[PDB]
């Protein structure tokens, strides 16, 4: 299917931002949702993921409790919460889906991305 | 495992840097011992 | 920094073959698989090779990959003009318990 | 082989899986009965040699000499 996310957001340092990524109906259960960001002049880096059917979450180590991922089954939408925003936090955020019956992850379908700038 | 009288033991040792849960990696376990004991085993307990 | 080392640039002539290498360490390349991605700015990425030997559903017969030791290479034969894009290599790292991505390369066709 | 020179109530005898081993104790019946060792009833010594093939890397071999 397709994943549609919120538009570009502009926000001040020190606060928090919330980003959504709306998906289809059948893309839950045996399907995980992964988050990847790409800084300017830098390669992609992984933040975490969540499995809606088991409501279990994983987080990157170098995010020490700075990122929170949650979702609601009724509306079928996933939420992203990032706090303590700083100047270095400017990047482009993607949402991508994973198939759960595979040992090492391989991201198969990606969103078009949303741009967050800080000034 | 106990199969047709064979007690098979498999194992692997690997490092980790977390005490919250099990790592989300993938790792194959090699065979180490195969003892033809043939005993009816139904219960077990560990010793610390 | 990317745990996987990749040349920053590569160039090739139309009609011939060019190979892009992606070098890592024993902890990630020596223990896990590699994945290849295309990226065009302003759009979404795609898949080129999975599980180091398995071709995806859509990509035409052209992209080819191989793995040897702690290094991997991607081979493109019958190069055409539409191949101009950015190539990425990625793999799982057991020591870091996370996904690690390379720096990416830009291919230019004369 | 015939063991008449050596063995002629110390010896007793009683569906189960192959190569099983049942040593227990319980029409008031006692599962063990004694053999009445006092030609058809003479004692015989039987030894069965069971060979494990391909179950593991081979370790026992005949005296055949090796070559280059
Ligand atoms: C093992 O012991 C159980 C008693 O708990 C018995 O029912 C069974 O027949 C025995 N043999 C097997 C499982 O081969
Ligand atoms: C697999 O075998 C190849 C043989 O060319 C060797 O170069 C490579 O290091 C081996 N890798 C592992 C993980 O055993």
């Amino acid at each position: 299917v397709q994943l549609v996310q919120s538009g570009a957001e502009v926000k001040k340092p020190g606060s928090s931002v919330k980003v959504s990524c709306k998906t289809s109906g059948g893309t839950f259960n045996s399907f995980a949702i992964n988050w990847v960001r790409q800084a300017p002049g830098q390669g992609p880096e992984w933040m975490g993921r969540v499995i809606p059917v088991l409501e279990i979450a994983n987080y990157a180590q170098k995010f020490q409790g700075r990122i929170t991922i949650t979702a609601d089954k009724s509306t079928s939408t996933a939420y992203m919460e990032l706090s303590s925003l700083t100047s270095e936090d400017t990047a482009i955020y993607y949402c991508a889906r994973h198939h759960i019956a595979v040992a090492q992850p391989y991201f198969d379908y990606w969103g078009q991305g949303t741009l967050v700038t800080v000034s | 495992k106990n199969i047709d009288g064979y007690f098979k033991i498999y194992s692997k040792h690997t490092p980790i840097n977390l005490v919250r849960d099990l790592p989300q990696g993938f790792s194959a376990l090699e065979p180490l011992v195969d003892l033809p004991i043939g005993i009816n085993i139904t219960r077990f307990q560990t010793l610390l | 920094q990317s745990v996987l080392t990749q040349p920053p640039s590569a160039s090739g002539t139309p009609g011939q073959r060019v190979t892009i290498s992606c070098s890592g360490s024993s902890s990630n390349i020596g223990s896990n698989t590699v994945n290849w991605y295309q990226h065009l700015p302003g759009t979404a990425p795609k898949l080129l090779m999975s599980s180091d030997d398995q071709r995806p559903s859509g990509v035409p017969a052209r992209f080819s990959g191989s793995k040897s030791g702690t290094s991997a290479s991607l081979a493109i034969s019958g190069l055409r003009s539409e191949d101009e894009a950015d190539y990425y290599c990625a793999s799982w790292d057991d020591r870091l318990n996370g996904v690690v991505f390379g720096g990416g390369t830009k291919l230019t066709v004369l | 082989w015939n063991s008449n020179n050596l063995d002629s109530y110390n010896y007793l005898y009683r569906n189960l899986k192959p190569f099983e081993r049942d040593i227990s104790t319980e029409n008031c019946y006692f599962p063990l009965q004694s053999y009445g060792f006092q030609v058809g009833y003479q004692p015989y010594r039987v030894v069965v040699l069971s060979f494990e093939l391909l179950h593991a890397p081979a370790t026992v071999c005949g005296p055949k000499k090796s070559t280059n």
